């Protein structure tokens, strides 16, 4: 019970889904970035007829065209519209298309006399409402009935004209000049096939499909960790090394032809000898000894090596049958790929029970925390070749580092891929068949002989075991695309020493490779996991980047690791520790944007002002001038209380008076009627009516602020006084100026011109884009009987 | 002086790099740096002073952006910038012969011409960048 | 001449900038050019003519692009770099040779040599970028 | 000698270029080197000057990263970024006067002070950027 509730505390910490093979289907469901195609023109503006007013006030005849927002929804208060503003950053992100082909959007034009094309629907309603308007320029109708596209087929090129606001121009022709898709050709293809694969002989890989020069393709971002999840990281490292050690598992193959448990299991029992002996645990020696317990070490080893998760070895002391087959356990598997106190326990027991009793030693009392091993120890203290040059090997075949296609690999000793290191194991094993030990009973000396020469003499069995475990783990590592970081992992694969035992006892000769398309898959979720992965952390430094630069300083970098770390699949976000989420958030604020995202969060930060001052629903602040100021005449109004500018006034920032909660200054100058001018997004009231200029409402709306110490309830008065009006008569009638002592800072919209709107959108005329590249290659295996090793030796040569 | 120095070194750039079928990239920030300028001066009113023979010169700056969604810049991206760089340049020229030709006994490190001591305020502050002569 | 002082510009920076252990954010902007100026190169044949003792000396082009996938340049980056380099600035450097060596008394500011006319067409404009000399 | 030389590049270009208000874009690749150099030096013991009357000076490396979200730079970037470079500076010029002063017969063109010879290690050829005195 206290073994699971303290296992229990340590695993609330880990963010592994809990059924550990589930984890399978979230890795196999990460597909490719979803290609995304334009179905029309980005647009924020539309030209729209309003109204115009003479300097008299009087509404003119003819309407004039302007630029106004398709979705006027910007929020009062200045926090609120940079909100807006990452908000739409967001959808414009999400929203961004991998490739356009402006034909799809291309529609008749209705006045068109040489059966032209626009793109999109859009610019064709624009040039059909300027094309009957009365006050268009005989030149740009006539232009409007000749403007033609050119489609160029043989060059792959066409060209539409299209009607756009300059800055929907911009992220048009952002989107069109900075498509993702690339040329795809058979070359490509072949390149994207694993180098170690491509010059593997036991696989034939041909190109039976011919590919248009049309085909495009979108390359996978095979980036390595910006992040260094390896260091400072033990949960994700766990969970990550749990995912990859799942995949591993499934991509694995399964041995074949195994011998007869019956037939090896009477063998051993036979030569073992045990129900002679006073062993305590007389049935528990052999269990574990199956075909199931071998497929499992198998796979737990290689999986274990590919994924570089830490494993734990499981093992009875009594059972000298399970640290025999450790022996070659410790021979083949790199000894940094276990827990240092479960290497340190298998080797202790394999001294103290094997090794030392044969050679009479005294047996060793290791201290733990040694910096050495004990078969370290035993290698300076041992003086027979045979044992002491096996122990040297043991103790120094770690893992190998090499760059493979920029790639980190963890390579194994080309004696343990060759399988020639067995040998030297079985000439130690065998000296330990020949050793007294001195002082053990004879019959108890009999059984570890004869144990020790039960895996002695499976030699040959052994160097196929071992050359086929490393052949497999090579191919599968070929189609690893992350670097392979060697760290201790908190959580452990327990190894139990049985199925060892069952691994080196049942393995036959049939050589099991795997195939070429569980190799491709195998491939193929890594590319899509890696690919994934880059691309969440290139969304997770966009959008704190675009917050950070915004200004948004109540936005929480919490909320956004945390969809960074659901969107990777593999992490239960509710047991993250909590300094590894800030440690994650400091490391992705340390890296630089994108540059596609980059381009254009500056795009909108530079067109923000203006998008802002297009929107109807909110000035861009208030002048309370305590001095009688002529309503100035503008077209779109007639008189308004209209600033151009805050020149000549205090200006008090109405987002920084919110967030402190002093209203000290202001009303003081309230109280005491000094002007000012309050700066921020304001919502306002459009006053049409003459006699509410006479009554001066426009001043009674900024006591509240005095009152509630609030200025989100803060509604300027914008007098819009023309012909319109109930009382324009008043204006009309009787000599005198219009005045009001306040004005609303904002701006007048963009009339529309024809020819700073009318461009020409160039793309492509078509083309079709490709996602699984190895869905072209026709890969085939040779016999497993004729499959060979690097060394071009079979990789099985008992036969 | 530093303001001054930026705005020669954003005109300086502009000229070298902006420059027909060059990568956007070869001009990403330099571009940026550019809009930067163009932001901060718009909406001033500046005047180069009558000291000598030298002429009253006044400088209005209502200049808009440039482009930033090109792969390669063309003929009409240089046309558009050359139109405001040519300006810009003048009213450089224009700041740094007032100030040459001034000179002070009470503080002579001071900025001497009023078009200076303008950029010399806050406001201007963010058209600063690289200084590196 | 715009396109050739690129070349020469391209490849000084690349001599000077790709070395072994430098973070790719560094030469981002310089591997784009680079990559830019082999594509526009690719699969054309140059000749620096025989005038006077100058050997006659044929160029191809068919060079594989600069990764892009790094974290900081490597040994390989930095070799394939360098053998690309130097075919380049022999190339350069025989270009400039040739047109040194050459004059007309009717379009002498005209382009002579014939590899420095081949330079001038439209199609190498795209490898212009910074002019800064 | 690249890594002294990059080093001292860095600082040139931080001192330049950092400065209030200007764009971070104008300083994003030169802060991620900068951040990449600070790094690379973190934990590192250097002694400089033991020959002649060179003082013997100890330098310690435990600096902060520069920041990487502001829009344009303000003064306490400014400040924190100014301690750095002053230590870094003066690092380095001690550095280079203690290589200076120092000769051999034998490998006279390899480093002589062990400062010089600690930067020649792998550990530290990150640090390594644009080499183009």
């Amino acid at each position: 019970h206290q073994k699971e509730v303290q296992y229990e505390i340590l695993q609330k910490t880990i963010p592994t889904f809990e059924p550990k093979e589930s984890i399978l289907k979230k890795l196999e469901d990460i597909k490719p970035e979803q290609v995304k195609k334009q179905t029309k023109l980005f647009r924020i503006f539309e030209p729209r007829q309003l109204p115009v007013y003479r300097a008299n006030g009087e509404k003119e005849l003819r309407n004039r065209w302007y630029w106004k927002l398709k979705r006027d929804t910007l929020p009062d208060g200045d926090y609120d519209v940079r909100e807006y503003f990452l908000n739409l950053y967001d959808q414009v992100l999400t929203e961004m298309p991998d490739y356009l082909l402006l034909k799809d959007m291309a529609v008749e034009n209705k006045n068109s006399r040489d059966a032209g094309k626009v793109v999109d629907s859009e610019t064709a309603a624009i040039c059909d409402a300027i094309f009957q308007d009365e006050e268009t320029e005989g030149v740009v109708r006539r232009f409007i009935a000749e403007m033609r596209q050119r489609v160029q087929a043989d060059r792959n090129v066409v060209n539409y004209p299209s009607i756009l606001h300059p800055i929907d121009h911009a992220f048009n022709e952002y989107f069109l000049q900075h498509q993702l898709v690339e040329p795809l050709n058979n070359d490509i293809i072949f390149n994207y096939i694993p180098e170690r694969i491509r010059n593997d002989v036991n696989y034939i890989l041909n190109m039976d499909r011919n590919l248009p020069s049309t085909a495009r393709y979108i390359r996978p971002n095979l980036l390595q960790d910006r992040l260094n999840l390896h260091d400072n990281f033990e949960s994700l490292w766990d969970t990550i090394t749990t995912s990859n050690y799942i995949l591993a598992r499934s991509v694995v193959p399964d041995l074949k032809e195994l011998v007869s448990t019956e037939a090896q299991i009477q063998k051993m029992s036979q030569d073992l000898q045990l129900e002679a002996l006073t062993i305590q645990s007389e049935t528990q020696f052999l269990t574990g000894i199956n075909s199931q317990a071998a497929n499992d070490c198998f796979k737990t080893l290689i999986a274990a090596m590919l994924s570089q998760r830490t494993m734990s070895l499981d093992f009875v002391t009594t059972n000298y049958m399970s640290l025999i087959s450790g022996m070659w356990l410790l021979t083949v598997v790199p000894n940094d790929m276990f827990i240092r106190e479960s290497l340190v326990a298998c080797q202790l027991a394999i001294i103290n029970t094997i090794i030392y009793p044969a050679f009479g030693m005294q047996r060793m009392h290791y201290r733990n925390g040694d910096p050495q091993t004990p078969f370290q120890i035993a290698e300076q203290q041992i003086q027979n070749f045979q044992v002491a040059n096996w122990l040297h090997f043991v103790n120094n075949n770690q893992f190998r580092q090499v760059v493979i296609d920029g790639v980190l690999n963890q390579v194994l000793n080309d004696n343990i891929r060759n399988g020639h290191v067995v040998n030297q194991l079985m000439e130690a094993l065998m000296q330990l068949s020949r050793q007294q030990f001195p002082t053990m009973p004879v019959d108890y000396k009999r059984s570890i002989q004869r144990g020790i020469l039960l895996l002695s003499n499976r030699l040959g069995q052994l160097v196929d075991l071992t050359r086929l475990l490393a052949y497999n783990y090579e191919t599968l590592m070929a189609c690893i695309t992350m670097n392979m970081q060697h760290v201790q992992t908190l959580t452990t694969e327990k190894l139990q020493l049985t199925s060892v035992t069952s691994l080196c006892m049942l393995i036959g000769n049939a050589t099991v490779i795997p195939s070429p398309q569980t190799l491709f898959h195998y491939y193929n979720v890594n590319v899509n996991f890696h690919s994934n992965y880059n691309e969440r952390i290139n969304d997770a430094v966009a959008i704190i980047t675009a917050a950070n630069r915004l200004n948004l300083y109540q936005k929480k970098m919490k909320s956004i690791v945390e969809d960074f770390l659901k969107r990777l699949q593999i992490f239960d976000i509710s047991r993250v520790p909590d300094d590894q989420m800030y440690r994650l958030r400091d490391r992705l604020r340390l890296l630089p944007v994108e540059i596609r995202r980059l381009d254009i969060f500056n795009l909108i930060l530079m067109n923000m002002e203006q998008i802002e001052r297009a929107s109807d629903k909110i000035a861009q602040g208030v002048i309370i001038a305590y001095r009688d100021m002529q309503l100035e005449r503008d077209e779109m109004y007639g008189y308004v209380n209209i600033a151009r500018n805050l020149d000549g006034f205090q200006q008090i920032n109405l987002e920084e008076l919110m967030r402190t909660g002093d209203y000290a200054q202001i009303t003081n100058m309230l109280l005491n009627n000094q002007p000012v001018a309050l700066v921020g997004a304001l919502p306002f009231i459009t006053d049409s009516s003459v006699i509410s200029l006479v009554a001066k409402l426009d001043a009674t709306v900024f006591a509240q602020i005095v009152k509630l110490r609030k200025v989100d309830t803060l509604k300027p008065i914008l007098y819009k006084i023309n012909s319109d009006s109930n009382d324009f008569y008043l204006v009309a009638n009787y000599d005198w100026v219009p005045t009001s002592t306040t004005k609303v800072y904002k701006q007048i919209p963009q009339q529309f011109d024809f020819r700073a709107s009318m461009h020409m959108l160039t793309s492509n005329l078509t083309f079709t884009v490709y996602s699984d590249l190895l869905a072209f290659v026709s890969a085939d295996t040779v016999e497993p009987i004729n499959a060979v090793a690097f060394d071009n030796m079979r990789i099985m040569n008992e036969l | 002086m530093d303001v001054l120095y930026s705005l020669s070194k954003t005109l300086k750039d502009a000229r070298d790099k902006i420059v027909e079928g060059t990568l956007y990239s070869n001009v990403s920030d330099l571009i940026q740096q550019f809009n930067q300028m163009i932001i901060t001066m718009n909406g001033n009113e500046f005047q180069t002073g009558g000291i000598g023979n030298l002429p009253i010169r006044n400088w209005n700056f209502d200049f808009g952006l440039l482009g930033t969604t090109l792969l390669n810049l063309d003929a009409n991206y240089v046309e558009t910038a050359r139109n405001t760089i040519d300006y810009f340049v003048d009213f450089v020229d224009n700041v740094c012969m007032d100030e040459m030709v001034r000179e002070s006994q009470r503080n002579g490190i001071a900025p001497q011409s009023d078009s200076l001591r303008k950029l010399s305020g806050i406001k201007f502050k963010r058209i600063n960048f690289d200084n590196s002569s």
